[PDB]
């Protein structure tokens, strides 16, 4: 237990040797309690910001989905999706919060996944109104199925 | 007049463990980064050898 | 350049002795709470 | 086993000193704590007064209560017990 | 200088079950300090520490023991003293034992090695019976380390001994076929070390390709599907070691021109991309096994060969 | 130049016992040298008994009087002094 | 008795180095004279 | 195949030993001559 | 400055170069309790030095 735990902590201090040793201390240890990690890698997480997952309570099952994400490691974020297919809510909404949306966001997240739910999770991760989403459709070109990003820009062309 | 003794052992042993651990760690992964790099010339070579083998 | 210098033995003693007197219930809260408290 | 080299100490007491420093040398750890484990033991069997070191290298000019006192190797270091 | 209490406590007649497991951690720790070290492989300290993990009959006792013995055999004057006094006992009795400490202590004996594991060669069954223990799986994530050590210690083994371990059924090819059935998917041990242990499997197979008899377990095994399924952590020794495999494949005319030709889109993305530190090895591959399946070339020159 | 590492004394006795034994380092170098002029001046100096340790490396685990206990470094070679 | 532990371990420092680039060294020299009969083929 | 690098110290050991021994016991001010008389002398 | 335990000793990282070279030169040739072949090497670098 606190043995073993402290162990653990000071194996890794005396891994690291910064000079500021109170300061580095400090966030060393407030990144580990916490799961939000100031590093906040993004396009292969390496540390799960998991907000997304704490709102969806395990994204499915909670062992089999953090086991994917954590075995996952654009590129990674590709790779994830491929081995796990709810869970794609989860990755695109990981995708999101590691990104600022441009609609560059939607065409990324459109490229690593047939493009209707996609668009209503991510508006749930805004924590924007589904007639955004109806304005979208009433302005969705190629109207059968999934369209493609340059294909369907075409009223909403000046959008975020 | 419990902080001194229990807390002397329990620091002590692990800082010195901490600084002999780094110093043994480092060391063998220096070694495992010069085998894989002349293991790696050896193979292009051996690839090489591979081409020797079926000159014939 | 591998000497952990003079700081690490107080805070890791500090740290042990507080941990000690207070008895925390939940274990990793401490740290971060405590050199929150160090700082300022 | 174990050495004497100086004493002013009666011999079944050089016994014990010799026993009670081996299990001092055997089971801690820090030259300051067998001084303290030898103190504390010949303190709570005999008497108030010890003083005990164990060095490597150092000279001392010490004052001990007669028939009191013992310079002895032990291993790798030097114990003086002396009462004061 | 003081190890010798604590060798003396453990090996005394029938160790018992008091603690005997903080002793040996002190004790390894011990061997393991640069100092203790000398004063733990030139101080005896028998190896009735292994005779007595062997004669466990106990459950919590064998894990602890095996362990201590693995940490304690890492070592250059402590290993050659215990093949001098049958170390190799410990290291086939180690392997018998689902745990990971058990699983491992087999591997540490090459990983430590890093060519010195003769010893274990010379044991030739004691190779085949942990391949038999390391590829069956049980309780993994745990003999996950294990598996990667033991992907190490063939790394070296097998490039110091070609021959001795194509020759057991183990195989060249056919336990990197066996990895690859396995997939080590599970839930959570798809590649956390395995990524690692995927390299040097791969690394083996480059070093055990070299030589003919790893080419018959090539041509026994077509075990392309484990570049296709472990090549996409990306991890670098993996690429290094996997393209490098595919370039040794070629003295197997069989199992190179299969992967050669039907090889997946990773050889081409591969040749697309910038990933230069495997693409040494993948030329070097490229290049050998344009002669299996040497409708590679064409394939090649077709897929834009002039760019 | 002095480093006084761990002391429980008084500034006037603090001074005596540093610039005495500066004054006895430039006199002498065995350790029995040391400690000799060292503790037969503060006894003349002080009070009857005064145990002082010379050396580098050493414990110690010794019951002082009050206010006369004193633990320093003159350079590298460490004086133990204390009266019980 | 108080160096052997020192003596131990520049023992098994300077074995390890040593072996290992001998080993290399004489590899490289038997495989780039492979190279040079190669060479002596192409004439 | 593989050539066998069966070039182990076996009584390596025992010279190696030997000789660090005389120069961690020696501290040489320079290693020519304490080498060289150290080699002459077993040649003795 | 007497020693205190077995930190005290000073031999510097020129013994283990010392070491190294012997090493190479004496698994070179295998020449296997070499100690006029060592004296050989010796005296050229002596001749050198």
């Amino acid at each position: 237990n606190l043995a073993d735990i402290l162990k653990a902590y000071t194996k890794e201090v005396i891994r690291r040797q910064p000079t500021d040793l109170i300061a580095f201390s400090a966030k060393y240890f407030t990144n580990l309690a916490n799961v939000a990690s100031g590093v906040s890698n993004s396009s292969a997480p390496a540390k799960e910001q998991l907000r997304q997952v704490y709102t969806r309570g395990g994204s499915g099952g909670a062992t089999l989905t953090e086991s994917q994400v954590t075995g996952l490691c654009i590129a990674d974020a590709v790779v994830a999706k491929v081995m796990e297919v709810d869970l794609s809510k989860f990755v695109f909404l990981c995708l999101a919060m590691s990104c600022e949306d441009f609609n560059r966001v939607c065409m990324g997240v459109f490229d690593v996944f047939d493009l209707l739910t996609l668009i209503a999770h991510l508006g749930p991760d805004m924590d924007v109104t589904p007639a955004f989403l109806d304005a979208v459709a009433a302005e969705l070109p190629a109207g059968g199925g999934a369209v493609t990003y340059m294909e369907l820009c075409e009223a909403p062309s000046l959008k975020p | 007049f419990e902080v001194e003794p229990i807390l002397e052992v329990l620091v002590g042993k692990v800082l010195e463990q901490g600084l002999m651990e780094v110093l043994e760690e480092e060391e063998l992964a220096a070694m495992r980064a010069h085998q894989e790099h002349f293991e790696q010339i050896r193979n292009a070579e051996l690839v090489a050898t591979q081409r020797m083998e079926a000159a014939e | 350049p591998i000497t952990i210098p003079g700081d690490f033995p107080a805070i890791l003693k500090a740290f042990t002795r507080e941990i000690l007197r207070a008895q925390p219930s939940n274990i990793y809260e401490f740290g971060a709470r405590y050199f929150s408290g160090l700082q300022g | 086993k174990a050495v004497i080299k100086n004493a002013d100490m009666s011999e079944e007491m050089q016994a014990d000193a010799v026993d009670c420093a081996t299990q001092a040398l055997e089971k801690y750890n820090i030259e300051k704590d067998i001084a303290a484990y030898i103190k504390k033991e010949f303190d709570r069997k005999h008497n108030p007064t010890w003083h005990c070191i164990v060095g490597r290298n150092f000279g001392s000019y010490v004052t001990h209560e007669t028939k009191h006192f013992i310079y002895f190797y032990l291993g790798q270091v030097a114990i003086l017990l002396f009462k004061s | 200088r003081a190890i010798p209490k604590l060798v003396a406590v453990l090996a005394l007649p029938e160790l018992p079950d008091d603690q005997r497991a903080h002793a040996l951690r002190v004790l390894n720790g011990l061997l393991s300090t640069q100092e203790h070290k000398t004063n733990a492989v030139a101080e005896g300290a028998a190896p009735p520490l292994c005779q007595l993990a062997s004669q466990c009959r106990d459950d919590e006792v064998r894990r602890l023991s095996c362990s201590a013995l693995a940490s304690l055999g890492q070592v250059m004057a402590g290993r050659n003293g215990i093949v001098a006094a049958g170390g190799l006992p410990v290291l086939t009795e180690a392997l018998q034992t689902t745990p990971e400490q058990a699983a491992a202590a087999l591997k540490s004996f090459a990983a430590s090695n890093d060519g010195a594991a003769q010893l274990n060669l010379e044991r030739a069954a004691i190779v085949p019976a942990l391949v038999t223990l390391l590829s069956q799986p049980t309780d993994p994530a745990f003999t996950l380390t294990a598996f990667s050590n033991a992907l190490s210690t063939l790394e070296g083994m097998t490039r110091t001994d070609d021959g001795v371990l194509a020759a057991l059924d183990g195989g060249v090819p056919a336990c990197l076929v066996a990895l690859a059935r396995r997939g080590l998917e599970g839930d959570l041990k798809f590649e956390g070390r395995l990524m690692e242990l995927l390299q040097l499997v791969a690394t083996c197979l480059e070093q055990i390709c070299h030589h003919a008899d790893g080419k018959a377990a090539c041509r026994q095994a077509e075990a392309h599907k484990v570049l296709a399924e472990l090549l996409t952590l990306q991890h670098r020794e993996i690429i290094k070691h996997a393209a490098a495999a595919l370039m040794g494949l070629a003295v197997e005319k069989e199992s190179k021109v299969n992967v050669m030709l039907y090889a997946g889109v990773s050889l081409v993305r591969l040749m697309r991309g910038s990933d230069a530190e495997l693409a040494a090895n993948a030329r070097d591959t490229v290049a050998a096994a344009a002669e299996h399946l040497e409708a590679r070339r064409t394939a090649e020159m077709l897929l834009s060969m002039e760019e």
